[PDB]
């Protein structure tokens, strides 16, 4: 189990022997760069429609 | 791993489900013997776990009727009701009462007596405490001698829309109180109160599929064989998968088209929004029955099943055990 | 009836765990999600330092940092339990804080039933997509492509139905996926390919192949190793291609590992959490193939040494690693080369309280001056302590037990706090708090393994004086303090029940009065009951004393013995018993609430009123003589109040649910006070599984109208991250229904303003004329009861 453990800033934790965050409540507010909308067509309709169209091709 | 131990880990945990009860036993028992009606035949316990459903059956009348439950105390009979009006019953006939899986404002019994004829009424549950309007449809639809498939999950899986396929259609009424939903974009009678009155108010739908029309839309306008197989004739249709999300159904279709008699399979899938719309989706050819495609109809959904939250199911009941609440009654 | 429900100490619970360079390309953070209370902090020199802690409108689920092609610093990908699935990045114009929304939208499929194991989140190595897995036999799959402004998540069926674990594998042409499911037959492995250009699963590589019994999690090593590592109880196995390797070692017998982190980028060691709180360090080992790569060649893990009972882990530079913990206060331990005298490679550096578990409190008063301070139950095995929340920003003194504290009651007579504890026995693991005590006792009644006792706390000090131990294969259930019929003295009842493991449910109980004379416990009496003693509570001198799906009156006779007077048998579960009065509220384990009355004219119990409901309740508390509170296993509170009004035998016996509100949290106890010194008639207190600590407040009709037009004006002018509803967020929701919150205020919303900047104040109350200051005052008013 021996240790040569990653050193991302060899100065990090350096001076640790030498507080809750501010909350945060946003006034403004900037569009939404995207949306997330699920599919609601059944799997099922769908599976049968892909194949359908191949078939049709 | 007994039950104090559960209910030390929740404490803790802060998940406490239903499932996580299965292994126990049953909480709380009946003996059914001094707490019983007198003819009754007990249908279950309902979807809440409040009520337990029966009938007599004593023509016939077919009286139905309520009960509230209680653990130790007798049971309460709450509501009476007809269910079959006007209906003079020569036969033995066989019930099955069902709730629907989100709206529990009524439930819809379904009678079973060369043609046959089913007898089909919903009833209004008793108010839990308007609190006026209570009512209770009837209507019968007779088959042909090939009676149709039975199938109350996807039936029912509308919210408030039930789909009766009468051997010539796939009619779905659709029945609220208070605003459109067959065409949003089988007679029927009105009784409760002991009164048959002009159909707050009530509303009826009833939108129609042919399937003589379908079928020959469908064949006329696709299929390999266009230019043979003229005519059918004999069919039969089943619902394979219900979609509340967008209001579309499937349906299965076998026919028996022919010195050339063959069968084959058809399916469609009809948009509830837009009427009557036909929109294929596989065609079969005819090769050198009626069990067999029932047969495969009903392994091929059982293939593309999903399970579905105990939230929402189509309970059905028919002559009890309350899964949810570890409720049990011994006959 | 109309209430408020504001938060007095917020959780303090770790539920969430993810590290990476997330406020900039150039600074290492640290995000513990807790309940609904998302933390930032940043490694720094000094440690570990607070950068912002935004309050999500949902119980954070999922966390994941990923950094798409073309980004310079990670986004934040978050879905709350309520599926609002929504993408965040941290955007800072040199001092000013913003943290704008990538992606927001809901992901309920609404046709899905929950898993058993629970949500999980995935995200791509190469974020191609972003894996879900919501329900059985589903597992949404939502696109990342940023061309178009739409996400279109769809669903792809999953034969298994039974998944435990899924995880993207490393290193593939396409996306993969390797998880755990289980079968009739076992837990077995499986691979899917999944495409977003035909939206269905292919074939995958390295064909299934069965797994241990147990097999309960899978890390995805990744490149040049790969492949999948599947950790088992007494089991570790390595999945990739041909290639196979297991190795069971005895040191993992002994408990379940359930968390894991990655220490090398490369994979080359991992941290593995049991559930005794031991650290093991899991080493791959590598060769020089033929052609020049690695292969992985054998396993082996090793025992860093003991920390706190962990819910995660999270490396850190510098070798130390932040452990992230549920049951007990948080650490910052950090590895050692060199191993301590004793065995142990593993030194703590800081400690974070957590009120944890909050099992059972009650405020007491032994400082006078009617100053009140929260003296509760925390931690769950090891971490078991008690917790004396004052009131300065709150200080605690936590009290370690090293055992698990069940039930506490203070008995003022004797100025000593009765508690409820159990420990576990294989005899002693360690040291506790039990074991070691001025006086012990063991039960001498005629009538591995945990060992229950009810053992008193000094108040002054709190210096165990007696642990008294109860009969072998005996459980302690429900504990009370209070004096009984004529009796000058106080007698310490507790309720306490046998299990055996021939059978499944109890069968048999004990009721005994128990009297702290100078300093030891006696028995001076006892009584046999067939089952478990559930809860009890003083009723009006008489022990009304709840046994399974049961309840009973014991009046204390002259002879001093209890003998029952009667019963009320119509029950499920009687788990919960609160009285105001002469009334009962007895609130079913799955029956939801109960109201009784026992009339002194009759001596006999009499239901007068009860909520047909079907509710999963976890404690219950009688606000008014008419208002009847309580929470539910869905994290959400409703209050049903008696209707008299209606003049119906039927409407009489009936309970409306006239409030809704989802708290968010499990609540476990009720109780009556208040921590600030003695507009709102009454406050109510209650712990929560996550440690949050809130009040619960009556309003007047006329206070709830402004106060609910004034949080219907607020939700405008204030912006949620996510965008997520305020109404949603709260709406009762529940498998069965969800129904938009009444009745009930959220303090927390409203405490808001009076920080919001001045034109958003005016804004609010811009056509109310009340002006800003009136506004100002009354929310002063209202954050001053707590
Ligand atoms: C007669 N075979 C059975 O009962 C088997 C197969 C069907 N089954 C289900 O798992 C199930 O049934 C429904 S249903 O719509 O209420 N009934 C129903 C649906 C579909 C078909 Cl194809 C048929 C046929 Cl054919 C007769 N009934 C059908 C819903 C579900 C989840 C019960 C066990």
């Amino acid at each position: 189990f021996l240790k040569g453990l990653p050193v991302y800033n060899k100065s990090n934790f350096s001076r640790f022997h030498a507080r809750r965050p501010s909350v945060y409540l946003p006034t403004r507010e900037y569009p939404s760069e995207q949306i997330i909308v699920t599919e609601k067509t059944n799997i099922l309709l769908r599976y049968l429609h892909q194949q359908w169209d191949k078939k049709n091709a | 791993e007994h039950v104090l131990k559960q209910l030390e880990r929740v404490k803790i945990s802060g998940q406490l489900s239903p499932r996580l009860f299965r292994k126990l036993p049953p909480r709380v028992c009946v003996s059914l013997k001094n707490i019983v009606d007198e003819g009754h035949i007990f249908l279950g316990f309902s979807k809440c776990g409040r009520y337990v459903l029966s009938y007599t059956s004593s023509f016939y009348i077919y009286h139905l009727y309520w009960w509230e439950f209680n653990v130790h105390s007798k049971l309460k009979l709450v509501r009476q009701v007809r269910l079959f009006q006007d209906e003079e019953i020569y036969s033995d006939l066989y019930l099955t009462v069902c709730e629907w899986p989100s709206d529990a404002s009524k439930v819809i019994v379904f009678g079973f007596n060369n043609h046959r004829d089913i007898y089909v009424s919903t009833v209004a549950v008793p108010p839990p405490g308007c609190l006026r309007h209570g009512f209770m449809l009837h209507t019968k639809y007779q088959v042909v001698y090939p009676f149709p498939t039975f199938q109350p999950a996807f039936q029912l899986k509308k919210d408030q829309v039930v789909l009766l396929n009468t051997s010539y259609s796939l009619v779905a009424c659709a029945v609220s109180v208070h605003s459109f939903c067959q065409i949003l974009y089988v007679v029927t009678d009105l009784r409760g109160r002991n009164l048959r009155p002009m159909r707050q108010y009530l509303t009826v739908e009833q939108l129609t599929l042919d399937f003589e029309y379908v079928i020959n839309e469908v064949i006329r306008h696709d299929a390999t064989w266009g230019h043979q197989f003229c005519s059918f004739s004999d069919y039969d249709i089943v619902i394979l998968e219900v979609c509340p999300e967008t209001n579309q159904v499937l349906i299965n279709i076998g026919l028996l088209l022919l010195p050339k008699t063959y069968h084959t399979s058809l399916k469609v899938a009809w948009d509830l929004n837009t009427g009557i719309f036909e929109t294929v989706s596989v065609g079969d050819l005819t090769e050198v029955v009626w069990s067999s495609y029932r047969k495969s109809c009903v392994d091929m959904v059982m293939k593309w099943l999903v399970p579905e939250s105990s939230g929402r199911y189509v309970n059905r009941m028919t002559n009890l055990a309350d899964s949810e609440r570890y409720t049990w009654i011994v006959l | 009836s109309y209430n408020y429900v504001v938060t007095a100490q917020k959780p303090t619970a770790v539920n969430g765990c993810v590290t990476g360079h997330f406020t900039s390309a150039e600074d290492l953070n640290l995000l513990i999600a807790k309940n609904t209370r998302l933390e930032i902090y940043v490694v720094t020199a000094e440690g570990l330092r607070p950068v912002k802690e935004v309050g999500m409108y949902g119980k954070i689920a999922v966390m994941e940092l990923f950094r798409p092609k073309g980004e310079s610093k990670d986004l934040l990908f978050i879905l709350t339990a309520k599926y609002n699935a929504c993408i965040l990045e941290y955007k800072q114009s040199g001092e000013s804080i913003d943290i704008i929304t990538r992606a927001h939208g809901n992901v309920q499929d609404r046709i899905g039933r929950p898993s058993e194991t629970g949500i999980i989140g995935i995200i791509d190595p190469e974020c191609r997509m972003i894996g879900l897995r919501l329900y059985d036999g589903l597992f949404k799959v939502i696109p990342l492509d940023r061309d178009n402004k739409e996400l279109k998540a769809f669903n792809i069926r999953l034969e298994e139905l039974h998944v435990i674990d899924v995880k993207f594998l490393y290193g593939c042409q396409a996306p993969t996926i390797c998880f755990v499911y289980q079968d009739p037959q076992g837990r077995h492995v499986k691979t899917y390919e999944v495409s977003l250009r035909e939206k269905e699963f292919n074939k995958g590589p390295w064909k299934q192949e069965n797994v241990e019994a147990e097999a309960s999690m899978v890390i995805a090593v990744p490149e040049p190793f790969g492949g999948a590592i599947i950790i088992g109880q007494e089991s570790i196995t390595y999945h990739n291609g041909d290639k196979y390797l297991a190795i069971a070692p005895p040191i993992i017998k002994q408990s379940t590992i359930v968390c894991h982190n990655r220490v090398d980028p490369n994979g080359s060691r991992y941290l593995l959490g049991d559930m005794e709180g031991r650290l093991f360090m899991l080493l791959l080992e590598k060769e020089e193939q033929m052609d020049g790569t690695v292969t992985l060649k054998d396993l082996r893990v090793e025992l860093l040494g003991e920390t706190s009972i962990a819910e995660c882990l999270t490396y850190l530079d510098n070798g130390v690693v932040f452990v992230g913990s549920r049951l007990g206060d948080s650490q910052l331990v950090k590895l050692n080369v060199d191993s301590n005298e004793q065995g142990s490679y593993v030194v703590a550096m800081e400690t974070f309280t957590n009120l944890g578990p909050i099992v059972d409190m009650c405020v007491v008063d032994l400082e006078r001056q009617g100053q009140g301070q929260l003296v509760t139950c925390s931690g769950a095995f090891k971490e078991g302590s008690l917790r004396i929340i004052r009131n300065g920003k709150l200080h605690i003194r936590t009290v370690p037990l090293y055992e698990s504290p069940r039930k506490i009651c203070y008995q003022e007579v004797s100025q000593c706090f009765g508690v409820l504890s159990s420990r576990i026995e294989v005899t002693a693991l360690r040291p506790s708090a039990s074991t070691q005590a001025l006086s012990s006792s063991v039960s001498s009644s005629k009538l591995e393994v945990e060992v229950h006792n009810l053992l008193i706390i000094d108040q002054h000090t709190f210096e165990v004086l007696h642990a008294h131990q109860f009969l072998q294969n005996e459980y302690a259930l429900s504990l009370v303090s209070c004096k009984l019929g004529k009796d000058p003295n106080t007698y310490f009842i507790v309720g306490t029940a046998m299990v055996y493991p021939e059978e499944a449910e109890p069968k048999q109980g004990r009721i005994v009065v128990f009297q702290y004379s100078d300093g030891k416990l006696q028995t001076v009496a006892e009584k046999e009951v067939k089952g478990a003693v559930y809860s009890m509570v003083e009723f009006n001198g008489k022990l009304l004393a709840s046994i399974n799906s049961t309840v009973r009156l014991y009046e204390w006779t002259t002879e001093k013995e209890l003998r029952t007077e009667c019963n009320h048998y119509n029950n499920i579960m009687a788990l919960y018993l609160k009285t105001k009065g002469d009334f009962i509220l007895v609130g079913d384990l799955m029956r939801s609430v109960l109201l009784l009355a026992y009339k002194p004219m009759e001596g006999n119990f009499e239901e007068i009123a009860r909520d047909f409901n079907p509710n999963w309740m976890s404690a219950v508390e009688i606000l008014d003589d008419d208002n009847f509170l309580g929470a539910e296993n869905a994290f959400n509170l409703f209050v049903c109040q008696k209707d008299s009004a209606a003049t119906t035998d039927e409407e009489r016996q009936h309970l409306q649910e006239v409030g809704l509100f989802h708290l968010g949290e499990f609540v476990n106890v009720f109780c009556h006070g208040s921590l600030v010194m003695q507009p709102t008639q009454g406050s109510v207190l209650f712990g929560t599984v996550n440690g949050m600590i809130g009040l619960v407040t009556s309003l007047s009709e006329s206070w709830y109208n402004l106060l609910l037009d004034m949080q219907n004006r607020l939700n405008k002018v204030i912006k949620s991250v996510g965008k997520i509803e305020h109404s949603f967020w709260r709406s009762f929701h529940t498998e069965r229904k969800t129904e938009p919150a009444t009745g009930f205020i959220d303090g927390d919303l409203i405490e808001s303003f009076l920080d919001i900047s001045r034109p958003k104040m005016q804004e609010v109350v811009a056509n109310l004329e009340a002006t800003a200051d009136d506004l100002i005052k009354v929310v002063e008013e209202l954050t001053r009861i707590h």
